[PDB]
RNA sequence: GUGAAUUACUUAAUCAAUGAAGCGGAAUUUCUAGCGUUAAAGUUUCGCGAACUGAUCCGCGUUGA
RNA sequence: GAGUUCAGCGGCUGAAUCCGGUGCGCUCUCGACGGCCCUUGAAAAUCCAACGGAAGUG
RNA sequence: GGACAUGGGUUAGUCGAUCCUAAGAGAUAGGGAAGCUCCGUAUGAAAGGCACGAUUUUUCGUGCCUAUCGAAAGGGAAUCCGGUUAAUAUUCCGGAACCAGAAGGUGGAAUCAACACGGCAACGUAAAUGAAGUUGGAGACGUCGGCGGGAGCCCUGG
């Protein structure tokens, strides 16, 4: 039950590995696609960059703009983590369909991006915004 | 106030953070 | 205020030279023109069938003449564009010199344009 | 050392600046080969079909030099 | 008559053969981290240096001052692992493994690749299998005494730092080599010092021991410590010979 | 039928890597071959990286850049079981150092 | 049984002598033994060269420094146990 | 060569280390084979602008025997 | 279309170059392993990749 | 006749040298020595770079950290076939390739969500910016013993 919508954890294999992302369902019983305990999770892919008091505003826009993206990935390979995201706006947007077509993937995709540039801006998860080193 | 301005201290005792440029004048091989 | 241990020597003003003379009163001609490059063709039976064959002048060369000069002292003499020169040192410490003319000029006219056949 | 299964491509390829030649090749086995020589490669077409061999010669344009079996 | 194979032995082709050398085992510089603190490395890998008995520790530190990773062939101790933490400083752990000053280690600890005077990066109780034992301290002179390999007791500065456990490899000597092979091999990755033959077995000309019709000495073989390079073959200076029946 | 090398280099050495081929001409010939490619090895096990051609060392500039690495942190420098580890134990330290200093703060 | 009592020193053969050659056996019969890792517990560490122990067990990989023929020597575990005793007395 | 009532001192010379990295004074980092750099906060002036502190001052004899 | 073999003509013209099996075989290489060592078995030039994020109608 | 006389003959971006370093030689800094020269090779050396800036009192400020020689058997960019000569060929000729470097051009991709997507994953894709600094890898390695695969030769059925 540690893997609920609205936790926060790491992806440790595949493309994006290291990338801190927030379980946005769970499917743990499994799939016919999928037969295995799977997660569909919404993360960063590029992390906003570091701002400065000096920088002008043009700038920390510049730098606060993030990248996203949209995984399912297996138990196995999701390390999770004691932070908690509140996924306000971002409860009903995934489903199998919305993987199936990519229009409401590429929607799915643009409405992660607005709350978590919102959520960013908010000064809220400074620890799920910033990169794990490693 | 920007939240977004965050402080990150550096520690730099033995073993913390590298240490910062300081005057070593009194050991220069001069 | 130095933050490092080692002390660099600093850069100077290095002035260039601006002599008050000249130390040679005329500079020397092209020591390595076109007339001493090409000394005279070789004639030879082989040399004759690589004419009529591969399109390629055969020369006695400089020594100390490559490639390059070969082909601008054979374009400078005889008007002819070279498309390749391969070159050896003879036994006898002679420059020897295959110039493969172009396919649009033939090496038989002119070898007798030249005279030597 | 470059086979082309496109007919137009190879089309296109003659009419290109770089080729200069084309070759006819007629086997015992009756296809018909046409290789076009270009500036770096060599690229041949295997046609096992006569008429369409004679149409693809005479779509070539004129101003390539086309050449028999040599 | 002629210059004697010990008077040879000055250079030339009695060098020693280091073409396969894994680097020279020493401590870190005693720097402001060592002296206050303690200062934490990983052992990237265990090595066998040809030519000694003790396997070499690779510890990789990083550099207080700069960006960058400092690497320190160390004399490996029994129970090293790669993967394992060391720390060396004043303030580290009473481990095998660290490195901490004599002067703050209690008596009767084992110790290894002791500095003779701090700063020396390691001089004593390095072969394999060998080690110093802290005898006692003289806090009022700042020194520290200890018991060497050789049963020797010397007077260090309490400074002098030392791997706390035992040479890697002890027990080499244990095993017979059992063969003039094993001995050639022994001994390429070292000096040019085997086979060794015997004065006697020379002529006068070639050794103070060679000569007559027997293989006989002639004359004792306890030479004194005054004498000339070529006269002091045998037991130099020896205060006693024989066995201990 | 017998060859001969076809450079001046007897004493086959490791640079004198020969082959044996049939000509269009029906001759049996020596054909001088370079050494092998080696597959780029992990920097922390030591393990041979996966999906990485094995080529000479000059050879790897021709590849174009996703033929000699792999699209993950570290990619061609770590295998993935490495990279994982350092996934993990970076965050668990991360964790401890956070209880440690909440732990001596108060 | 193949040989009574000479063991992996069979191919010695009759040289060396045969006290030269029983102090050998017990040597080589622990410097070619497989050792139980104390890190993984598999049976997987053999002898690389003298002090170094290394263990092939997937997943461990671990090097250990050691005696030359044994992993553990009993001067080594002395010196273990007297460390011990005296870091936790100071 | 300098002192003190037998001893001290270090600048002569000797030695040893280094990348001459934190010396002498005062004021007041240890359950893990991870990453650690191109200062950011704070405080004043005019956008990764400057300046001050972050990172105390003093002495200067590179330190140690 | 080359090389090779063969049949003809006075340089030219005809054919054929095909279909398969085998191995404690030799030569070289390659792969996966095994044993040996108080012996553990070069360097550098060169080339690549990664962590990091300077910077940025065109 | 390898004798004697007269002539002719050796063609390379791809084969070597050249480049790299090995053991080792070796100038410079310095110190010896009446000297010839000796010792020395990052040593008791001021041993050389790099970036910012309306241009800074139109007299420059601010930061950032090792020679050379030495291998035609070591390391190493890239060439094969057929043919030709009285004598040369991986060098010439015919055909067919390859590597290194340079410049702009066509076509394609990414881009105002600046720096592509897919797969649970191991990873894939025709592309998919990355300074300084750091780090990893290839180059890069003994020996013997069988076992398996391949190529050439050998054997063999039409």
């Amino acid at each position: 039950k540690i893997l609920k919508p609205g936790k926060v954890a790491l992806i440790t294999r595949g493309r994006f590995a290291g990338k801190k992302v927030v379980i946005l369902q769970a499917i743990d019983q499994g799939s016919k696609s999928h037969p295995f305990g799977h997660a569909v999770v919404a993360g960063v892919e590029r992390y906003p960059l570091k701002v400065t008091k000096s920088m002008g505003a043009k700038r920390i826009a510049r730098r606060s703009r993030v990248k996203p993206f949209i995984k399912v990935v297996n138990y196995n390979h999701l390390m999770p983590t004691r932070y908690a995201l509140e996924l306000d706006n971002l409860k009903g947007l995934i489903t199998a369909d919305t993987f199936k077509e990519p229009t409401q993937r590429s929607a799915a995709r643009k409405t992660v991006k607005k709350t978590f540039e919102e959520k960013y801006q908010s000064g809220k998860s400074a620890w799920f915004f910033t990169p794990l080193r490693f | 106030k920007n939240p977004l301005f965050v402080s990150r201290p550096r520690s730099f005792g033995i073993g913390q953070d590298i240490q910062p440029k300081r005057d070593l004048s009194r050991f220069v091989k001069w | 205020v130095r933050t490092s241990t080692t002390f660099r020597r600093p850069k100077t003003l290095q002035l260039s030279r601006k002599p008050k003379y000249a130390r040679k009163s005329v500079a020397h001609a092209p020591r390595l023109d076109e007339y001493k490059i090409i000394v005279n063709p070789i004639n030879s039976e082989s040399a004759m069938k690589k004419i009529e064959d591969d399109n390629t002048l055969v020369f006695h060369v400089h020594l100390k003449a490559n490639k390059f000069t070969i082909k601008e002292a054979v374009r400078k003499l005889y008007s002819v564009e070279p498309v390749k020169i391969n070159t050896l040192i003879r036994p006898n410490g002679t420059k020897k010199a295959f110039v493969k003319l172009s396919a649009d000029a033939d090496a038989l006219d002119v070898a007798n344009r030249i005279g030597f056949l | 050392p470059r086979q082309i299964s496109d007919i137009k491509q190879f089309l296109e390829i003659a009419r290109r600046k770089d080729a200069t030649s084309a070759r006819i090749k007629k086997n015992t086995n009756k296809d018909v080969k046409f290789k076009l020589r270009c500036s770096k490669y060599l690229y041949t077409l295997v046609v096992a079909d006569a008429k369409k061999a004679e149409k693809l010669r005479q779509s070539l344009p004129p101003d390539l030099t086309v050449t028999e079996v040599g | 008559g002629r210059v004697i194979r010990a008077q040879r032995k000055s250079g030339g082709i009695f060098q020693a053969h280091t073409r396969l050398r894994k680097g020279a085992a020493q401590l870190r510089t005693l720097d402001f981290a060592e002296r206050h603190g303690y200062i934490r490395g990983v052992v990237q890998k265990i090595i066998h240096d040809p030519g000694r008995g003790a396997p070499l520790a690779k510890v990789a530190f990083r550099n207080p001052y700069h960006y960058r990773t400092d690497v320190e062939t160390f004399v490996a101790t029994e129970g090293m692992y790669t993967g394992q933490f060391v720390y060396c400083g004043k303030n580290a752990a009473l481990t095998v493994g660290n490195v901490l000053p004599v002067g703050e280690m209690p008596e009767g600890t084992i110790i290894s690749n002791v500095e003779e005077k701090a700063g020396d990066r390691g001089a004593l109780g390095r072969s394999s299998g060998n080690y110093v034992i802290i005898v006692g301290h003289d806090v009022d002179t700042g020194k520290t005494r200890v018991k060497l390999p050789s049963g020797a007791k010397k007077v260090v500065p309490s400074s002098a730092r030392g791997v706390v456990g035992i040479v890697a490899g002890g027990g080499r000597i244990d095993k017979p080599l059992l063969k003039a092979g094993r001995a050639f091999h022994k001994y390429r990755v070292k000096r040019n010092c085997w086979p060794r033959t015997r004065g006697v077995a020379m002529n006068p000309v070639d050794h103070p021991h060679g000569g007559g019709n027997h293989q006989h000495v002639g004359h004792s073989t306890t030479v004194p410590r005054q004498s000339a390079p070529g006269q002091k073959v045998g037991l130099i200076a020896a205060r006693r010979t024989g066995l201990l029946r | 039928q017998r060859v001969t090398y076809r450079r001046r280099l007897a004493y086959n050495t490791r640079s004198n890597r020969t082959r044996i081929i049939k000509t269009p001409g029906n001759n049996i010939r020596y054909l001088h071959i370079k050494k092998l490619g080696t597959i780029p090895r992990c920097g922390d096990t030591g393990v041979p990286l996966q999906g990485i051609p094995a080529l000479r060392p000059r050879e790897f500039a021709r590849l174009s850049h996703n033929k000699k690495t792999v699209q993950r942190a570290y990619g061609g420098c770590l295998s993935a079981n490495a990279v994982k580890d350092r996934i993990v134990r970076a965050f668990l330290i991360e964790e401890q150092k956070i209880v440690k200093q909440k732990l001596k703060q108060l | 049984k193949r040989t009574k009592k000479v063991g992996v020193t069979g191919k010695y053969g009759v040289r060396y002598g045969a006290s030269l050659r029983r102090d050998v056996r017990k040597i080589e019969v622990q410097q070619h033994s497989r050792y139980q890792c104390p890190f993984c517990g598999r049976n997987t560490v053999k002898r690389t060269a003298a002090g170094i122990w290394c263990c092939n067990g997937k997943g461990c990989k671990k090097v250990l420094a050691g005696g030359a023929w044994t992993v553990t020597t009993a001067a080594a575990t002395s010196a273990r146990s007297t460390i011990r005793r005296l870091r936790e007395m100071v």
